[PDB]
């Protein structure tokens, strides 16, 4: 509730489709102060979309399949989890996937996401373990780092700091 | 041993998915009924991965050992399916096995000509780029059939090449057998022998994606059989094939270089166009509904270049040029072009170059050229030699390349007369005549020309007459249907509006980007402004399925307008001529095309007259 | 829409958190974003006005049940989102202030008046805690386990003959001491000395 | 810049200035020089370097040569009454160099 | 026999070296293996310290000893990574005296040498053979060959009856590596008297490819070998290690290479309350005054931000500066310093330039008879600054070729059947003189400037520098120059060239600020005021030669964004708008008013 | 707040060292405290220190042993497992069984570092050989850890005989990855 990343994740826009005729809800639409007809298609933030979908018999809104959980993205995930660039797809992919799974009680997406997370964490740990050495006194690391999601970035930072602290303590003069 | 096991496994895979079996049956039925469809099947790598991980991985990393088994399995399935009663002698002797084709998602094998390295050799890859070269099509010998009169039996020989098969085999000289095993004379049966087409193309990295300060790189591709003529220079393609290595590469003692690497190229499996947007029923209905609006022209014109303030009339002219008129060729021989040419002469910083860039991006086919960057030969066609064949040929130029398209010329006045002559001929005749190195041919060049230029002094002067301001020849000027003179006038209201618009535009941020962050595929086969893709769909629909015909009322309006404009005391920035009547007719036809109307009505004539009057007398 | 200002505020909060994480030793809280919070509160007031108008219309008007329900729910959800964004931002700033207070034994222009009062009260609370049965321990002490009884230290900033509880150390700049780590731990903490 | 007869590739050749590296370049009849010709030496006479950007050749040479020039005043004879500037057709930069 | 002992010695060196309590090379090898980087960098001083005999053996016959070292590295890597992997690459670092490129001769044949030069050309990656699978035509005998890339190998001449050369390579079972060719020129300062710069052919393998771009100074460690293209051999260099002062990897990639200790040094510097003054003082410390021009150069180096609109329209983000002034103003020295400090820069003379020189040139290959495109100063200086000295000397024809490059940041070529649009995202810093060599106040500005308005409008800031004879300023300048001739603050008031270049790269790759609404309102008001003033200033006799169009508004926006980027500030406020407006008034409006 | 972020949910290496130095160790006193002032400790036992005789084996706490060693008043008896022969046997055991970990002491790395830094002349074997053996053991264990990291799941996980320092190093990554997998699985239901 007070965790910053969770607040940001809930702000992403998801496709929606109203099922009732609600005058005066134009401010959600592009134009203000006009009635919104049924079946109208628009994107709403997750915080408003989820509650409107669950509450409202025929609810107020129907959550259409997003573009982040499409067949193309699933196939790319299955084909090459490590090479897939998740940041461009979304910066809160794992959080939004967990929320979607909780909302819809589905197991195929859960399996796919679990496999993707495990296969990505393998390389994440490899990179975190990899540490530099100063002989006098990179490219792949940064290339992979550019592809990471926010949660993966946090895990990478924690693990890298732990490894660095252990190495520093071990080799302190 | 393993080959048979792989063949059986792919047979099981094909059996599990009945879509490929249905496609093969449909192809065979169509061929039997009757022009013909090549023996090729597109399979989805995702389905193969879901079915058998090992086979999918092998095809991806070791195509040489896993593709031929799949092709043999598909050929066996098709042959078992075939039920032709009488096989023709050519059919019996024909060596026409089914060839496999791939689609889906290439995770890490989706590369470009720049990223292809030695680590990717002998692997299935997808290459995206632009075609720059295209060798001539020539037949290639694979099988030879011979006849022995005394024995009365047909003997055949099979040939192989480095590029014909994925797996290496002993080279076979093309020397036709002459004698039988026992010494019997042999006669070549050309009609029963099998030849296949062969072509070599060069795919170039897209210039926009190249690194900083480095020129684009290119890779060679080999196309055989039905993929021979699927591309032309200047096309954007997505080629799937197997990266290969050929030759000794200096290994042989005859090469003393000891510093030279091997040869490399791609044996293409698919060619995926990247130009015509498929129209759905929903899209067609939306296009019709939008066209039924009275002010469709205004909305469509405004939707062009939303980031450019003003220039409404130039935007309307650009839209009409994109839609284009109707081209009529008379029996006597006279040819009347339907393309509309536009010229803009104005002061610096008037959004001419930005308009050229926008029309370059929006138009389905468009070629960009500069004044100082182009030549006469580079515009028309260059004489060159074919590597594959060693035959003197022609290379398409800017003009040729843009056939049935648009060519954008920037800095039109910074050219040379030598260069200008080519253009003059192009616009006047819409054809290219070449007389070089024993080559006599006429090239079709039917393109709309949109160009920008500056006054001789660099700033339009009202006091001086139009002739002095523009140094371009009068004959060249007369070919342009519309001439727009745009000047930068200092006015408080207009200055404030333009400054506010520019400031608002400069504050744009892209989706998914944080403030202060600088601006940096998944699958292969796969009064409100109108979005650009919808505009492209609308333009394609209108230009493809509408041919407006003239009517009497439009003719009355056109002749009235022409009579009024030509004999009027008021001066004109451009002289009136009989070409103005053709320009008016062309603009009326284009406006009729805008509305998806089979006939040209009074509204179209009025709009064309208004546009011409604005272009002439401001 | 409605939550864009709150989203921007949370983005700024994330930036502040990243700055805090990156910083090694010295941290200075950015200026309190008074303008954004003022705009958010004005938006909340506008939403309250909308809710009151909807209630009045329902009392006397042609509005029906479904429309009223949907509008009321949308307004309430928007208010909840704005409240959550504000509270998250304030909580992050308060946590950073708490860490700063604990770092000391017990500029301010960036803080607001409420935050300054909160910091003063928290420092008072820390001192009161230190005054209890844990007086023998120094709760606001070093969290690094003691390793060496005697260490070499060097004076970093000149100061007079400061009389500490353990003894008198005439801190002449550029002079080394061979003393116990416990005795001069506080001086190292304040930056007068250095372990080298 | 020329094309090499043997290798058929663009190449760089030196000039008077190059040949006079750590030496002297003597230009008799300086005032009779073409404007274009004259203007060439501007960079060389102060920066002591030659910059060439032609036919894809982007390079900078070393020209550490001193220049001694002989010139005739306008009209064929010096007019001691008029200022120096009016007696010669050279411009301010070349004179300052 | 001896090879096994050499391999054992190298393995012992790898597994036993230690300077305090870390096995440097063991840990380095493990870390490199973790990230799929099959190589190892060895410092030769450590090798000398461990055992001088090993260094003597390595130096005596490098071409025969290095492969044994690679084999030892591979064996140690297999031991350390696999619990019971292609051949690893050896990269060397040394501090030996650098031999001038021209001093390389017969005496240095087959020896490890260190030299520095300028890369002028790079080739397309080729494919070399490491593991070859071969088969005999007649008896179909399968055999394999292992090839090292060090040249003092061929297909067997006799099968294992079969004719000469009976083996044919099976390609699908072979393994290949990457190879590249480079052309290295000698530094201009090291060239002998009255001699053309000398070129040297060099080669790199595997992990040393795609490491340098043309026009960047580099230091090379390699073997001076020879290859037979009859009594002569063509010299060449086998690269063993590349050391450059420019992070080429971070320039051509969105990826950025900066150590954690660097990133935190550049943040601390940015936190300085007066970084602007430090950078202004850090440019041309030997030139007196010209503070405004130094600030303009700082803005040009930092550059603005580029925006790509959804409709496809692209907005320029580079700042161009023109210097029109009298002789002795020190414009050329400023241009030279800018060329020296910028990460990428090319210094060119207008006089000695051409249309084909400065954009791109159609060139026919002598052998293939095919036409290719070489690159010119504005392709070689992509992502940097082009210093066009003697701008006025340039012919019209040549000049006119620059417009699209400056504004649209592209090069359009339609020649010899080549139709392409190159990328040239460069900033142009030009210096020129008036028509008569001095700005004569008696004559109108139009008569003092021969430049057409079209070219001038593209320059964001125009500086009309006039030499005024003031006794106090003259004395100050004389004292400064005398102190320079007869004669290191580094106390936070100035940073060296290397640090400034690194900071410029970091800022360019990290920040791209944006204008706030207040900045936009102020900028619109100022633009309206400036245009109104220009309209008022017009005289009936002539029209303003110095133009004020939308391009000047864009230029001011770019200057403000560059000022904001200077401090790594994600947003540009009115504080930066005021400085940008002051600079514009001091340069462009100052030129126009006169 | 009260506790920094890097000390949350995990121990710093200094804390691990502090935990290690609480264990006993054998020393050879170089003075005779036993009588034929008095240590009065409240955390450990003081009987051993008081009844200390010269060149007679006695057991005390590791930190007290190091404090005595600093004064050159006691020679630390190195652990039996820290011999070249025993380390070689452990390396052989690791090599023969790629699935398990050798039964090294839970404080072998920390104790080895402490003894190498503080007690260099007490070891009977050359220090460099011991350093090499420890390095080889560490690399083998790292290979085993990397191989075993592939089985992370929403359910439990077993890592037998893994030392304290390695567990401390791996705690963040393992814990977070397993937590996220558990969260996904719970959401699936
Ligand atoms: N009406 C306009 N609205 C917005 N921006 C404009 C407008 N006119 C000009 N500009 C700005 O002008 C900048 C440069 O001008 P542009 O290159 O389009 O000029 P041009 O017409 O090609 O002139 P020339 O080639 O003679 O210099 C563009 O970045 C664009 O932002
Ligand atoms: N303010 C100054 N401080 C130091 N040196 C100066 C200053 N002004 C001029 N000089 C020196 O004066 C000489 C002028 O040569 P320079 O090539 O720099 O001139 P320029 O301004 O480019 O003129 P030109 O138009 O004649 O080429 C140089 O040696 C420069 O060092
Ligand atoms: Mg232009
Ligand atoms: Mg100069
Ligand atoms: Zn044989």
């Amino acid at each position: 509730y007070y965790d910053i990343d969770d607040v940001l994740a809930d702000g992403t826009e998801f496709p929606c489709k109203f099922q009732y005729d609600i005058p005066g809800l134009g401010y959600l639409e592009n134009n203000p102060g006009r009635p919104i007809t049924k079946n109208t298609k628009l994107s709403l933030p997750l915080w408003l979309a989820r509650i409107l979908a669950i509450v409202g018999p025929v609810p107020f809104v129907e959550l259409l399949p997003p573009d982040m959980f499409s067949t193309k993205v699933m196939n790319a995930i299955k084909t090459d989890p490590v090479a897939l660039d998740l940041h461009s797809i979304n910066s809160h992919f794992f959080s939004l996937a967990i929320k979607w799974i909780m909302l819809f009680s589905e197991k195929e997406l859960a399996n796919v996401v679990s496999e993707l997370l495990l296969q990505r964490a393998q390389e994440l740990n490899h990179h975190a373990s990899s540490l530099s050495i100063d002989l006098n006194a990179n490219i792949a690391t940064s290339t992979f780092l550019l592809k990471l999601e926010e949660m993966e970035k946090e895990i990478y930072k924690k693990s890298h700091e732990s490894y660095k602290d252990t190495k520093r303590w071990m080799f302190k003069k | 041993a393993v080959f048979g096991d792989r063949v059986r496994r792919f047979q099981e895979f094909l059996d599990t998915f009945t879509s490929y079996r249905d496609s093969v049956r449909s192809i065979q039925v169509y061929n039997s009924n009757n022009n013909i469809l090549p023996h090729r099947i597109i399979i989805s790598l995702d389905d193969l991965r879901e079915f058998d991980r090992s086979f999918w991985s092998g095809i991806l990393v070791e195509p040489a050992y896993f593709i031929p088994p799949a092709e043999k399995a598909l050929t066996d399935l098709a042959d078992s399916m075939d039920d032709v009663p009488h096989p023709n002698a050519s059919a019996v002797s024909s060596r026409h096995p089914w060839k496999l084709s791939f689609k889906g998602s290439f995770g890490a094998h989706a590369l470009s000509p720049r990223t292809l390295t030695a680590q990717h050799l002998n692997k299935l890859v997808s290459v995206e780029g632009i075609v720059t070269k295209t060798s001539l099509v020539r037949p290639k010998l694979i099988r030879s059939v011979h006849y022995a009169a005394k024995t009365g039996r047909f003997h055949y020989r099979d040939y192989t090449d480095a590029t014909t098969t994925l797996t290496t085999r002993i080279p076979t000289p093309a020397i036709y057998p002459t004698e039988d095993t026992e010494g019997n004379k042999l006669t070549t049966e050309y009609g029963y022998s099998t030849f296949i087409d062969h072509q070599r193309i060069t795919v170039q990295e897209m210039p926009e994606m190249a690194p900083a300060g480095q020129l684009p790189r290119s890779i060679d591709v080999i196309l055989d059989d039905d993929l021979v003529d699927k591309t032309k220079p200047g096309d954007r393609v997505n080629v799937v094939g197997v990266f290969k290595s050929l030759g000794a590469g200096g290994m042989n003692q005859s090469n003393s270089n000891t510093l030279i690497g091997f040869k490399t190229l791609i044996l293409g499996n698919t060619v995926y166009p990247l130009a015509r947007q498929m129209l759905t029923d929903f899209d067609i209905r939306n296009i019709n509904k939008l066209s039924k609006k009275k002010d469709i022209f205004d909305i469509l014109s405004q939707s062009l270049a939303p980031s450019i303030y003003g220039h409404d009339h130039i935007k309307k002219a650009i839209l009409l040029m994109l839609m284009g008129g109707v081209e009529k060729n008379l029996e006597n021989g006279s040819h009347l072009r339907g393309d509309i040419n536009i010229l803009m002469v104005g002061d610096p910083s008037t959004a001419k170059s930005q308009l050229l860039r926008f029309v370059l991006n929006t138009a389905s086919l468009a070629i960009a050229t500069t004044g100082r960057g182009s030549s006469g030969v580079g515009l028309t066609a260059a004489v060159t030699t074919d590597r594959e064949t060693g035959e003197r040929r022609l290379e398409a130029g800017a003009m040729v390349l843009a056939d049935r398209g648009v060519v954008c010329i920037d800095e039109f006045d910074k050219m040379t007369d030598v260069d200008r002559v080519a253009i003059h001929e192009v616009m006047e005749q819409q054809t290219v005549t070449i007389a070089k190195a024993g080559i006599h041919t006429t090239l079709n060049a039917r393109c709309s020309v949109i160009a920008a230029a500056n006054p001789v002094f660099g700033q339009y002067d009202v006091n001086r007459d139009p002739h002095q301001n523009i140094a371009l020849p009068d004959s060249l000027l007369s070919r342009f249907d519309l001439l727009f003179v745009v000047t930068d006038d200092i006015n408080e209201i207009r200055d404030r509006s333009i400054s506010e618009h520019v400031l608002r535009t400069h504050r744009y941020l892209p989706p998914g980007y944080l403030e202060g962050e600088p601006v940096r595929s998944l699958a292969v086969g796969e009064p409100k402004l109108v979005t650009i893709p919808f505009l492209r769909k609308y333009v394609q629909y209108a230009k493809e399925r509408v041919i407006p015909q003239l009517t009497q009322e439009a003719i009355n309006v056109i002749v009235k307008n022409y009579t009024d404009l030509r004999n009027d005391d008021n001066t004109k920035k451009s002289p009136i001529t009989a070409r103005t009547l053709e320009t008016l007719i062309r603009l009326a036809t284009a406006h009729a095309k805008v509305r998806l109307s089979k006939t040209v009505n009074k509204v179209d004539a009025k709009v064309a007259a208004n546009l011409l009057r604005f272009a002439l007398l401001g | 829409m409605y939550g864009d200002l709150g989203n921007k505020l949370v983005l700024e909060a994330k930036r502040t958190k990243q700055l805090y994480a990156r910083s090694n030793q010295d941290v200075n809280l950015p200026m309190y974003h008074e303008d954004i919070i003022r705009n958010i509160l004005k938006e909340v007031s506008n939403l309250r006005k909308n809710t009151e108008y909807l209630k009045e219309q329902q009392q006397l008007g042609m509005l029906d049940d479904k429309v009223a329900k949907c509008q009321y729910f949308v307004t309430l959800l928007c208010m909840e989102r704005n409240k959550r964004c504000l509270l998250a931002y304030q909580r992050l700033r308060t946590d950073i202030l708490d860490s700063m207070a604990w770092n000391n034994n017990g500029d301010t222009n960036n803080l607001s008046h409420q935050e300054q009062e909160y910091l003063k009260e928290y420092c008072d609370l820390i001192t009161d805690l230190k005054s209890g049965d844990l007086v023998d321990i120094d709760l606001s002490g070093s969290l690094v386990p003691p390793s060496d009884v005697f260490i070499d230290v060097r004076v970093l900033k000149d100061a007079g003959e400061i009389q500490t509880e353990y003894g008198v150390f005439n801190l002449i700049k550029d002079s080394q001491f061979f003393v116990r780590q416990s005795d001069v731990e506080r001086l190292i903490q304040q930056g007068y000395l250095q372990k080298i | 810049v020329r094309k090499d007869p043997i290798t058929k590739e663009w190449t760089l050749e030196g000039g008077a200035l190059v040949l006079a590296d750590k030496g002297v370049c003597l230009i008799d009849e300086f005032d009779k020089m073409n404007d274009q010709d004259r203007t060439s030496i501007h960079e060389a006479m102060e920066q002591q370097s030659i910059s060439i950007s032609k036919a894809g050749i982007v390079t900078t040479l070393q020209a550490r040569c001193s220049i001694i020039a002989a010139a005739n005043p306008n009209g064929g004879r010096y007019n001691s009454t008029l200022p120096l500037a009016q007696n010669v057709s050279l411009t301010e930069p070349i004179l300052s160099r | 026999d001896d090879n096994t002992e050499i391999i054992k010695s190298f393995k012992n060196f790898i597994l036993e070296f230690r300077l305090d309590s870390q096995f440097i090379y063991r840990d380095q090898l493990r870390n490199n293996i973790l990230v799929k980087n099959y190589s190892l960098t060895v410092n030769m001083e450590h090798l000398i310290g461990y055992n001088e005999d090993i260094y003597k053996k390595l130096s005596d016959e490098p071409s025969d000893i290095i492969p044994l070292f690679e084999t030892a590295i591979t064996q140690v890597a297999k031991r350390i990574s696999i619990l019971s992997l292609p051949t690893f690459q050896l990269i060397l670092n040394s501090n030996a005296n650098q031999i001038p490129l021209r001093d390389l001769d017969s005496e240095h044949v087959s020896k490890i040498v260190r030299l520095s030069g300028i890369i002028i050309s790079t080739s397309v990656l080729s494919s070399r053979a490491t593991y070859l699978s071969i088969m005999c035509r007649n008896c179909r005998h399968t055999t394999s060959i292992t090839i090292n890339n060090f040249n003092s190998v061929s297909l067997p001449r006799s099968c294992l009856n079969c004719g000469p050369d009976p083996y044919i390579i099976i390609h699908e079972s072979s393994k290949f590596i990457d190879q590249q060719f480079l052309k290295l020129q000698e530094i201009p300062e090291l060239v002998p008297v009255g001699e053309m710069p000398r070129n040297l052919t060099m080669t790199c393998d595997r992990y040393l490819t795609n490491k340098v771009i043309p026009g960047t100074r580099v230091t090379i460690v390699g073997i001076y070998s020879i290859y037979n293209s009859v009594a002569i051999r063509t010299p060449y260099i086998k690269i063993l290690g590349i050391q450059s002062d420019v992070e080429t990897s971070s320039i051509w990639n969105s990826v950025t290479m900066f150590t954690e200790e660097e990133e935190e040094e550049f943040l601390q510097l940015s936190r300085n309350p007066k970084l602007y003054e430090i950078l202004t003082n850090s440019i041309a410390p030997s030139i007196f005054g010209n503070e405004d021009i130094k600030k303009a150069i700082v803005c040009l180096l930092m550059g603005g931000s580029k925006k790509i609109l959804p409709d496809g329209m692209r907005l320029r983000g580079d700042i161009n500066v023109l210097l029109l002034g009298d002789p002795g103003t020190a414009k050329s020295q400023l241009l030279k310093f800018v060329e020296k400090v910028s990460p990428i820069a090319v210094y060119t003379s207008g006089k000695g330039s051409s249309a084909a020189g400065l954009t791109a040139s159609v060139q026919r290959d002598p052998m293939t008879r095919e036409f290719y495109l070489e690159g010119g100063a504005m392709v070689l200086a992509d992502g940097g600054v082009v210093c066009i000295d003697e701008f006025d000397k340039m012919r019209d024809e040549d000049r006119v070729a620059i417009h699209e490059a400056m504004e649209q940041q592209t090069i359009s070529i339609a020649k010899a059947g080549i139709t392409t649009v190159l990328n040239s995202r460069t900033s142009v810093l030009a210096a020129a003189n008036p028509i008569y060599g001095r700005y004569d106040d008696l004559k109108s500005p139009g008569d003092n400037i021969d430049f057409q308005t079209t070219i001038l409008s593209r320059f964001d800031m125009i500086f009309i520098v006039k030499d005024d004879h003031n006794e106090e300023r003259d004395i100050s300048i004389a004292n400064h120059v005398i102190n320079i001739h007869t004669g290191q603050e580094e106390n936070g008031s100035e940073i060296s060239i290397e640090k400034m270049k690194r900071y410029i790269t970091y800022c360019r790759l990290k920040c791209a600020p944006r204008l706030s609404p207040q900045a936009a309102e102020k900028l619109s008001s100022n633009f309206v005021t400036i245009r109104k003033q220009l309209l008022i200033n017009e005289e009936s006799t002539e029209r303003s030669s110095i133009p004020i169009t939308i391009r000047q508004l864009e230029a001011i926006i770019r200057i403000t964004e560059s000022l904001a980027k200077l401090e790594l500030s994600p947003i540009a406020q009115e504080r930066h708008v005021d400085e940008a407006i002051r600079l514009f008034q001091a340069s462009t409006m100052d030129a126009a008013s006169q | 707040m009260s506790l920094p972020a890097h000390l949350q949910q995990t121990f710093s290496p200094e804390e691990i060292q502090f935990i290690v130095e609480n264990e006993p160790i054998k020393i050879f006193p170089r003075i005779t405290t036993r009588q034929k002032t008095r240590w009065q400790l409240i955390t450990t036992d003081d009987k051993a220190l008081n009844n200390m005789v010269a060149m007679r084996s006695t057991e005390v706490v590791l930190w007290i042993a190091l404090l005595l060693k600093q004064q050159s008043k006691c020679s630390i008896v190195a652990p039996q497992w820290l011999t070249t022969k025993e380390l070689d046997r452990k390396i052989q055991y690791e090599k023969t069984h790629p699935d398990r970990f050798s039964e090294l002491p839970w404080n072998w790395l920390v104790l080895a570092r402490i003894l190498f830094n503080k007690a260099k002349d007490d070891f009977h074997d050359p220090i460099h050989e011991l350093r090499g053996k420890i390095q080889d053991l560490r690399e083998i264990r790292q290979i085993k850890v990397l191989k075993g990291l592939k089985y992370l799941n929403e359910s439990h996980l077993q890592l037998d005989n893994l030392s304290l320092l390695e567990i401390n190093e791996l705690r963040p990554f393992i814990t977070e990855i397993m937590d996220k997998l558990r969260e996904i699985h719970t959401a699936s239901l």
